[PDB]
């Protein structure tokens, strides 16, 4: 046979501290539905000194989707095999591409992370590429997720922003697939992280996440807003969650959706979105009792309210920076 | 391109 | 300032002979329009003991196209930049993907090659990825290329198989593009190889090609049909050129197109395809005088005619090895 | 998928 030795490529940050990388490294992949707390959790991990996640890469989910189109089509599958493009070849190529993006698009760290929501649809395949990677699947009440998508007009291919029922059916199908991928991998490899629980109990849930990842505790994860303020956590000013993740963990988004779902969909909730009850969200409750907030997050929420003017300044400065760029795009045309 | 694609 | 070293990954096989590989290796990229002699010239190189090209990969040009779709769309280019996906990052990922495919889909060799026709539309970008790669651009009379496409019903996105004029205009645009890329790189990097001249004068043209690539002459390149017969050259039974390249270099396809172009297109030829004259093909001639055939290729042509029943058998055995697969594809239904 | 894509 022929064997392909891939020694460790590496990263040198300042002071020549070496950071080797290969497919066997203990990567962290975070995903789930868009608008389910995925940026929050990756920013809380970025706040840890040992972990770097950084911004959404966009190219990783797009490559994974294109690869699915190839191997799903029987004729193309056969053409690839007859060209020598076996699974072993395609996996080597895909893993190399993905690993280069993760390594190079941010600063080095002892543990590297990626967050691109729909990568968790491909978690079983990513475990084949990266055998020691671990996965965090964000879970959030589908009614909150769809309310966010619709009120913030987040564009997702195939989501009809005029239609709550259609978006909840899409949410339901996506989460059925992602939850199944997660459980196929099992608890040694994939941890479901419940958004409302993480918000209500950030110290206990961050402890649980860090234990699962085998990363020591650090209180720095409870001060992520300060590290954003001094550019210690990388954000894209074009991502839609930036103006929320700049704030401390807070209670404001748990149940904003209540009373904004059309009555026929509230009636049909259990049939429209059966993943709600499967995941622990009562489809008859508007809202469920997600639990009692820790004093830490009650205090954060009160302090944000006291600084409402400071925060609205930052949220407007952000939309201003969004405006400069949509100028630089009408000028690129 | 949309903000996201499944 | 972050430095990213990538030590030589390598191949080893029988006797543990090491073959290191990285982006600086002297790769060979072959391309041009489909139906221009690209499989012939890659098979003549495969006949050299130092060079391995192998079958079309398909995924390499498809990834190149997807990358162009990203960077050319101004909104998407801005989102990538604000995610940290700089050209430096994207180039590292693209080069890693393409290199893994080239290395792993075939047997190892001192010099690795790839042939996928439309990669040469991206030759300037590939030189950025692989600075010591060299390029061969096949050139063939566009009338012969379009006749082949239409008569053999070769599906190419955007080519109307019922319309010679439209196909010749597509050919003309594609070759203006590929020829421009080749000349941007210049003669130290890209050699135009004329199909009709390679067929008429194989010893002198293969001398020129091998000197350009810095590979020593070997008479094996004039015996490629024998090396196919003992499995020293990899062929896809699903590629449309396999039944032609199994024969010795021969004269049968130089001017088959003559008398098969609609009258009105013949009358308008210089206006329909101005690239013909630019490349040296007289658009007023049906056919141009491509030159005088070497006696080597005249003799090959005569011998093929003598063994026509032996060649008909292999052509049939290829069509039947095709139907076995087209059964296995409707079985996937 | 076609045999080739430009
Ligand atoms: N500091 C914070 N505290 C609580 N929730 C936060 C948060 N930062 C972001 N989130 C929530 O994360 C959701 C977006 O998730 P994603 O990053 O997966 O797109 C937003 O929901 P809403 O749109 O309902 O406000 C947002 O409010
Ligand atoms: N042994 C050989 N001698 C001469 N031409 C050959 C050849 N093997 C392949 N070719 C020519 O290469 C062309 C296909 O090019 P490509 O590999 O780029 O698709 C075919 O043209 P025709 O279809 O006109 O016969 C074919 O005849
Ligand atoms: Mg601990
Ligand atoms: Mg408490
Ligand atoms: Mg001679
Ligand atoms: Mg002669």
């Amino acid at each position: 046979n022929f064997t392909y030795v891939s020694p460790d490529r590496y990263v040198l940050g300042p002071d020549s501290r070496r950071y080797p990388y290969n497919n066997d490294m203990p990567l962290i992949f975070i995903g789930g539905m868009p608008r389910s707390g995925t940026t929050l959790v990756r920013v809380l991990l970025d706040a840890h000194p040992d972990v770097r996640c950084g911004e959404e890469t966009r190219v990783i989910p797009r490559l994974l989707s294109l690869k699915q189109q190839w191997v799903k089509n029987p004729t193309e599958m056969h053409r690839l095999l007859e060209g020598g493009i076996t699974d072993e070849v395609l996996d080597a190529a895909m893993s190399a591409f993905i690993l280069e993006v993760i390594v190079r698009h941010g600063k080095p760290a002892p543990r590297l992370c990626n967050k691109d929501p729909f990568t968790l649809r491909a978690a079983v395949y990513l475990h084949r590429l990266f055998p020691r990677a671990k996965f965090l699947l964000m879970i959030r009440d589908g009614r909150a997720v769809v309310h966010s998508i619709i009120t913030r007009k987040v564009t997702i291919t195939g989501y009809d922003l005029s239609d709550y029922r259609q978006c909840l059916k899409r949410w339901n199908a996506a989460m059925t697939s992602m939850y199944a991928q997660c459980q196929q991998l099992g608890p040694g490899l994939c941890l479901p992280v419940y958004y409302e629980q993480l918000v209500l109990h950030p110290r206990a849930w961050m402890q649980r996440i860090l234990a699962f990842l085998e990363v020591p505790w650090n209180d720095s994860v409870l001060h992520h807003e300060q590290l954003i303020n001094q550019s210690g956590i990388a954000l894209s000013k074009l991502e839609r969650s930036t103006d929320q993740v700049i704030k401390p963990i807070n209670l404001g988004a748990l149940s904003k959706w209540v009373g904004h779902i059309p009555e026929d969909v509230v009636r049909d909730m259990a049939k429209v979105a059966p993943m709600l009850a499967q995941l622990g969200y009562d489809p008859a409750a508007n809202p469920p009792d997600y639990g009692q907030p820790d004093n830490f997050v009650l205090n954060n929420t009160l302090e944000i309210k006291k600084k409402m003017e400071e925060w609205q300044a930052r949220e407007r400065e952000l939309e201003e920076h969004r405006e400069l760029i949509k100028q630089s795009i009408a000028k690129k045309k | 391109f949309d903000e996201y694609e499944e």
